[PDB]
């Protein structure tokens, strides 16, 4: 009945039964996604995010407004106190491995750059009816894009290969998930699983392809299966196809169920803007994605990237620290760009700490010594 | 040099030279790194010698003789030091540099506490002197730091 | 000179280092034995869970 009313878009009877719901069993997941979902469409942006912590400090647990709050943190930069809240909820939480709080932690651990132990929440809370697609998505991003990159990059070949038993796992949760999750989504996830698959088979990126064409042929408005197809075309050496794709993906509006994609196809689009000297809509394509979202990591390489080449040492040189500082002490490339923005504006204590700190970090970089340390080291005095 | 007869100057090619009050080539010392801060051991009634003790931008401070033969000690760093002092009757030693913190150590290399952090660079860290009477009793417990830092706070 | 040689001989480990070994075994073993099952239209892997 919730599902039905849900699919009929009444808020007040479909909360009803939820209050039923809530009656009948305290531990009842749809419920409260559907709580959830209530209340983002009564109030978005104006203050939902003080009602969700007036409701979260009301009811102890309550896992998906939890995990609508971390989603907001983590758009907000914030992750402090996002952890505090989920230590607070897990103190009084009766149960260590509940579905919702272990998602929660898995989702929380994967927003902070760390993929192994939010690899084993989220399979550790896989193990229910809710939140399996979720989850099971989660895990095979993680497996196929461990840096959270655009999938296919014009800069330089594109596609990610990495040893062979990530394959099989990710063929290991496809079977999981056709069973468990949805069909299109499953399409979507085998046919990114045969583009990335490499010359494996040679054939499952046609036959992805044509998967795909009858999923728009019956339906043309599922995300997924463009951005799909997209990528896919990326791969074939197609052009003028893939740019109407994605110009065709941009005249669609924001779409609060699907808004990920939409920033990944954003992104997308903005490195076929950039590799070209149209800077002018790649900037602004950066600047809606920047404005939709505070922690994305490629496109803040991109902007400083161009400050740089437009000599703004300054404003390149602060997205470049907030592209580092968003990769904690991790990266190389971004870290000697930083370091060579440094020299070039006169700053040759913070381009000395980072040559020290990348030196210590690897050793095999023989590059970096002699081109930005020695020189500031001798403009020191 | 506390004798008044010595004089050290450091390079920053890695070359340390010894003279005397004549300037003249005493002794000379080739490093592979730049070289920033020296200083000579106080006078004392129980050591009675004097040593150059420079800190190399190698992660090192190293201890040379009058001859230039090292004494072999190259105590090893975490960060880069800057500025190098010894306190009076040389008892107490304080490093400055890299990592924005300000340190005690004892003369033969012991760490004892850290005075602070400041979050730069310190530039010059300085020692307060103390006069002390014939035969004055006092346990003279009190020391006193003055810092300089890179963006223009000079702390006590 | 002589402790730290007799440090190093005895050197009982108390916390720090009692069984640090940790490598990604996920992966690997599934390089060990696991293509038998994958060629074959056997799912397993629940199993090792």
């Amino acid at each position: 009945e919730v599902q039905m009313y849900f699919k009929s878009n009444q808020k007040l009877e479909c909360e009803n039964k939820c209050n039923l719901l809530l009656k009948l069993n305290p531990n009842n997941d749809l419920a409260c996604l559907t709580l959830a979902e209530l209340l983002l469409q009564k109030d978005e942006y104006s203050q939902a995010i003080e009602q969700f912590k007036k409701i979260l400090q009301d009811r102890p647990n309550n896992y998906g407004i939890l995990a609508k709050l971390i989603d907001f943190f983590r758009r907000s930069f914030q992750i402090n106190e996002a952890k505090t809240y989920i230590e607070r909820a897990e103190k009084k939480a009766t149960n260590t491995n509940d579905p919702g709080l272990c998602y929660c932690r898995g989702l929380y651990h994967k927003y902070n750059r760390s993929p192994k132990d939010a690899l084993n929440e989220f399979s550790k809370a896989k193990k229910s009816s809710q939140y399996a697609e979720e989850s099971l998505v989660n895990m095979i991003d993680i497996y196929l894009n461990p840096d959270q990159d655009l999938y296919y990059s014009n800069v330089e070949e594109g596609p990610k290969v990495v040893d062979e038993v990530n394959l099989r796992a990710c063929e290991s949760l496809l079977r999981e998930m056709q069973i468990r999750a949805s069909y299109l989504r499953y399409i979507v996830m085998e046919s990114y699983v045969f583009f990335l698959g490499g010359p494996r088979y040679k054939g499952g990126l046609e036959q992805g392809l044509k998967n795909l064409n009858d999923i728009l042929k019956t339906n043309n408005d599922y995300i997924p299966a463009m951005l799909a197809l997209a990528v896919g075309k990326f791969i074939q050496k197609k052009s003028t196809d893939a740019k109407n794709l994605l110009k065709l993906l941009w005249k669609r509006q924001y779409t609060t169920e699907y808004g990920e994609d939409l920033e990944r196809a954003w992104l997308l689009s903005a490195d076929s803007f950039i590799a070209i000297q149209k800077y002018d809509s790649a900037e602004e394509i950066l600047k809606k994605c920047l404005k939709y979202n505070q922690s994305c990591g490629k496109a803040e390489e991109y902007m400083g990237l161009i400050k740089e080449k437009e000599q703004s040492y300054v404003d390149a040189a602060t997205h470049y620290e907030k592209a580092y500082k968003l990769t904690n002490e991790k990266s190389a490339s971004i870290a000697f760009r930083l370091s060579f923005n440094y020299l070039k504006a006169k700053r040759y204590v913070d381009c000395i700490n980072i040559c020290k700190k990348i030196l210590v970090l690897f050793p095999n970089y023989p590059k970096i010594e002699k081109d930005c340390l020695e020189k500031a080291r001798q403009a020191l005095k | 040099s506390w004798d008044g007869l010595y004089l050290g100057f450091g390079t920053m090619g890695g070359i340390i030279g010894i003279r005397n009050r004549a300037l003249e080539q005493l002794a000379e010392i080739q490093r592979s790194f730049p070289i920033w801060c020296m200083d000579w051991t106080p006078i004392t009634p129980d050591y009675q010698n004097s040593v150059l003790v420079v800190g190399v931008w190698e992660q090192s401070i190293a201890h040379y003789n009058i001859q230039g033969q090292q004494l072999g000690s190259d105590k090893k760093l975490t960060y880069d030091p800057i500025d190098i002092n010894f306190s009076t009757q040389g008892e107490f030693l304080l490093v400055s540099g890299t990592n924005n913190k300000c340190t005690l150590y004892t003369r033969e290399g012991g760490f004892l506490i850290d005075v602070a952090t400041k979050n730069d660079w310190v530039w010059n860290n300085k020692l307060k002197p103390v006069i002390k009477e014939a035969g004055s009793v006092a346990v003279q417990d009190q020391l006193h730091v003055a810092l300089t830092t890179n963006d223009g706070e000079i702390s006590m | 000179a002589q402790e730290q040689e007799v440090s190093k001989v005895s050197a009982p480990p108390n916390q720090p280092t009692v069984q640090v070994q940790d490598i990604n075994e996920l992966q690997k073993f599934t390089k060990i034995n696991t293509l038998p099952q994958t060629e074959e239209g056997v799912d397993l892997s629940q199993l090792m869970q």
